[PDB]
């Protein structure tokens, strides 16, 4: 019961066009009779699960004025709570839930790999998170209740923040826009727009999270370039002549340095594979899980023959790249499948908007080692089947 | 002071 | 009592040209009288230190065949040991003894950066480590008992392992070549020089080890670049078209990741300061550790007949900038050091003994006593009556 | 994965 997009009424190229990473759109009932799949006790229920990212922010009513709770929480957590002037905030709920995974299938004019998650949170009366700036790329959807959203339409480039909060709230915020929410509008929001979300009533929010890494992030994720090497090129100085200043780094170091850092970053090939990994591997605490035992190369072939169907559990951890000698390479939650170039236009299949069904997967269910790639990866728990 | 959105 | 430099009658230059990273080379009393500062007994003592590493081979003898135990160890080990077939190794003695620093003068024609350490073994009759292969450039330096080496000239790729052993052993060996080193006899390798070294007697060998970095350990050095981002330039795609088959990490999202780490790497001094640091960082879990002196009193002592020392020679370097500037490295700390006062970098990394008659220029500057207290409080110097 | 002789900690 979810149209193809998110966008309502408009086309992803003139949303893309005129507004992705500018401008702030509101999109009124962009998903019409949407209601949450889960419930705010559900969602608490969630929060308790271990391996959770979940937090608890008290504006008021806490040990200390704007307190934040960290999970993974028990059911006591909750009965001590205000009336009001709260909220539940819980991470990667579409890798939890697959009918909010569902809500993530609506935003496909995007690659898989800029999207983060979806972050659901539950809000009483008069709840908020405060005045803050993500990075992020987002659309906020109400599921629940209403909330009123104050934003502005000035990106900040220097944030003045509040000292010692634990949660990154502006010193000053002058909104120029304001907007209350029903279930089913939705409203997009470019990085670094200042936005205020106040809970009207009982509210759930459903936060679909775009993230794109930044040069610290990368650097930090170089180290997983070591997998493809096994040493690689070594510096070497045989042509070493004796050292006028022992201390000195000279310059003729520093060139070799770059060209084995330059040789890492300026092969494609490699690149491509390290960053289809890093950036597919689960961001937090939480990975996905194998089912029962393998189910054969023969059982999968009768089972998916009789009419199964074929789900991706995490989106956002699936991508692939296409090589300059026709091979490709499936990424799914940090792992690297290669695929040979015959049986490499199976990643764009696997991992694009279609469903997954014995129709899809025709010319290549005779082949033995797509039926050993799915079996893979089922076993890794990225693809889940499902009978009809 | 961690980003909002980010969560851990 | 030691030689200004090693190699023997070669002149540094020569060996560099001919021998260093190509060729072995065997020097017959390249320290003319010697013998180890330190004994077995203290060595032993010595892996009994809380931080210090160090590991213990038995060839045989052990639970099984070549059994490896990690320090630090504790007298009690080293009760129960047979008399014969196993060695002890312990690492970066250098930082931990200053008589072993002081053989680290002699090797001063290579950059202090290229240095890691000089670890020490010790060995009873037919105690070895077996034949394998280094990264290292290696001076095995015989400084008691005799240890019979054999070597095998040509460099190895490939690298021919023994199954699950703990160890870096080549399944593999022929020599072409077998010394009997004694004390004072220096045995130098260059990069995976294949070698057997084993105990003819009670023997310890000084091995001063020197080490470059490969692709791989740069890739894994590279987080500390994010330490002088805050953040950087992000990724952004305002110029996105409709994805078709949105799974696909497109050439031009690879392009601008690409275009992203090539902006921090093709940034020179970016890059200086990154490396130098990295490089300099201590490498295993031992740090240097301090006492607290007055500009006043620190002018005076040295004025007095002091001198200042330096802890760790490898974990000391620099680098200079276009602008006249430069950046000293010490222990993986980055001191920025202004036009005018950049010269003291080198001085401070030298080989020149730093006392009140070589710091005569600077002892006058309050910005360059400031520098001094920071170092012999951070452990980098230590002051010496 | 085996580590070299000369490497240590
Ligand atoms: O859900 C809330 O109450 C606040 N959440 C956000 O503003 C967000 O999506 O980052
Ligand atoms: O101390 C020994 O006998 C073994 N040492 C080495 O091989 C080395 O210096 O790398
Ligand atoms: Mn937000
Ligand atoms: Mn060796």
């Amino acid at each position: 019961q979810l149209p193809e997009t998110i966008l309502g009424g408009l086309a992803p190229e003139e949303f893309l066009a005129n507004y992705w990473q500018k401008r702030p759109l509101l999109i009124r009932q962009a998903l019409p009779g949407f209601r949450s799949p889960i419930t705010p006790e559900e969602l608490a229920g969630l929060a308790c699960e271990e391996g959770v990212t979940a937090r608890l922010i008290l504006e008021k009513g806490g040990a200390y004025p704007w307190e934040v709770r960290y999970g993974p929480f028990e059911p006591e957590d909750f009965v001590a709570l205000p009336p009001t002037h709260w909220t539940l905030l819980v991470q990667e709920v579409d890798r939890l839930v697959p009918e909010v995974a569902a809500l993530l299938e609506t935003v496909r004019f995007v690659p898989n790999w800029r999207l983060d998650d979806i972050m659901v949170s539950y809000a009483p009366e008069g709840g908020t998170v405060g005045a803050h700036i993500d990075n992020y790329d987002v659309f906020l959807v109400q599921a629940w209740g209403r909330r009123r959203w104050q934003i502005n339409h000035r990106p900040v480039e220097r944030e003045e923040l509040v000292p010692g909060l634990e949660v990154r709230l502006l010193a000053h915020f002058e909104p120029d826009a304001e907007w209350i929410l029903e279930p089913g509008d939705v409203l997009y929001l470019p990085p670094r727009i200042p936005h205020y979300g106040v809970a009207l009533e009982d509210c759930m929010t459903f936060s679909i999270g775009f993230r794109a890494p930044d040069q610290a992030e990368l650097a930090e994720a170089m180290p997983r370039m070591a997998a493809w090497l096994d040493g690689g090129r070594r510096y070497a100085d045989p042509d070493l002549t004796p050292a006028d200043e022992p201390g000195e780094i000279t310059p003729e170091a520093l060139d070799q340095i770059q060209a084995l850092l330059r040789a890492l970053i300026d092969d494609r090939e490699r690149l491509a594979r390290w960053f289809g990994c890093i950036i597919t591997e689960p961001r937090r605490g939480l990975p996905p899980e194998p089912p029962g035992r393998p189910l054969s190369a023969k059982q999968l072939h009768r089972r998916l023959q009789q009419g199964a169907t074929l789900r991706r559990n995490a989106i956002p951890e699936l991508a692939y790249v296409r090589h300059a000698d026709g091979s490709a390479t499936l990424f799914a939650s940090g792992e690297a499948y290669e695929l040979s170039p015959e049986l490499a236009d199976v990643a764009p299949l696997l991992t694009g908007r279609r469903p997954l069904t014995a129709e899809t997967l025709r010319p290549w269910l005779e082949r033995d080692d797509f039926l050993e790639l799915l079996q893979t990866l089922i076993h890794s728990g990225i693809l889940s089947l499902i009978p009809a | 002071p961690a980003e909002v959105r980010m969560g851990k």
